[PDB]
């Protein structure tokens, strides 16, 4: 695959629709901890121990422990020069009537905080609930989210379960609901938001150019979603840490932090 | 428990 940067910028010139999808590595430039893969914990824990329905219904507490510290821990952290560039290419193309769609498996809002208002999350985020009881989702960014969370989720190892009754968890809101919230993010073993699909899948019917950024577009979820655009003769261009395109087929790979490359790529 |  190629890595000539003039020649996708002339792919990059005529494109009227482009879309994005953002992986971890996205999130990982700004420090952002994921708690997945090596070296990954939260006290004893990785998310794939935490982030299960059968873990939030042995224990709501210290799942919601786990997503207070995460949603805590953003009041330190910035979009990066990969998420601006996004941002920017966006913002510049919209005004030539050229669209740009981010799709994101991060759940820290970070491309929101950018500047970038077309977004597609589809593992939802941090900064919304879902009543377990009503069903609706709710855009939450209070510190804490309730006040029973306030000062737990610390992350050191030995730190014990604050074992927070259910009833002094996050409550639904809404007028004679009370439910308990979960965070409004897809769990291990859970299903993506079918409407979010059918957008998801609109987009890259329609897409004359694809980015796959801080992620391998072999690997999920850019292997859901790259291969069906690469088919219909679309560029697909790859922009990660990897020093081997784990692949060929896709048009253009350039290898290092999406902070690095992106500026100049979407100038 | 598992990959997404
Ligand atoms: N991890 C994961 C969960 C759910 C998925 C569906 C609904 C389809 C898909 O695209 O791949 C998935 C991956
Ligand atoms: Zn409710």
């Amino acid at each position: 695959p190629s890595s000539s940067m003039a020649d996708f910028r002339k792919f990059f010139a005529k494109a009227k629709h482009i879309v994005i999808i953002s992986g971890a590595g996205v999130s990982a430039e700004s420090g952002v901890p994921t708690f997945r893969g090596a070296g990954g914990y939260w006290r004893k824990w990785q998310a794939q121990d935490l982030a299960t329905p059968l873990a939030f219904a042995h224990n709501p507490s210290r799942v919601w422990e786990f997503y207070h510290y995460r949603r805590e821990v953003m009041g330190s952290k910035e979009p990066n020069a990969g998420h601006r560039a996004i941002a920017e290419c966006e913002t510049r193309l919209g005004k030539q009537g050229r669209r740009v769609v981010v799709i994101t498996q991060n759940i820290d809002e970070l491309h929101r905080k950018a500047g970038t208002k077309n977004l597609l999350e589809i593992h939802g985020s941090l900064f919304k609930t879902r009543c377990t009881s009503c069903g609706v989702v709710a855009e939450n960014y209070k510190s804490p989210i309730c006040p029973a969370l306030s000062g737990k989720g610390a992350p050191e190892p030995g730190t014990q379960d604050a074992s927070i009754p259910v009833e002094k968890l996050p409550r639904c809101e809404e007028a004679g609901c009370g439910g308990l919230l979960r965070p409004h993010v897809v769990w291990f073993g859970e299903n993506l938001d079918p409407a979010i699909l059918e957008e998801v899948d609109r987009e890259l019917a329609h897409c004359d150019l694809c980015l796959v950024v801080g992620t391998s577009s072999v690997v999920y979820p850019a292997a859901m979603f790259a291969p069906q655009v690469a088919a219909r003769g679309v560029p697909v261009a790859e922009f990660n840490t990897e020093t081997t395109p784990a692949t060929n087929r896709f048009r253009f790979h350039f290898q290092g932090p999406c902070g690095t490359t992106l500026p100049e790529a979407l100038a | 428990s598992l990959g997404k």
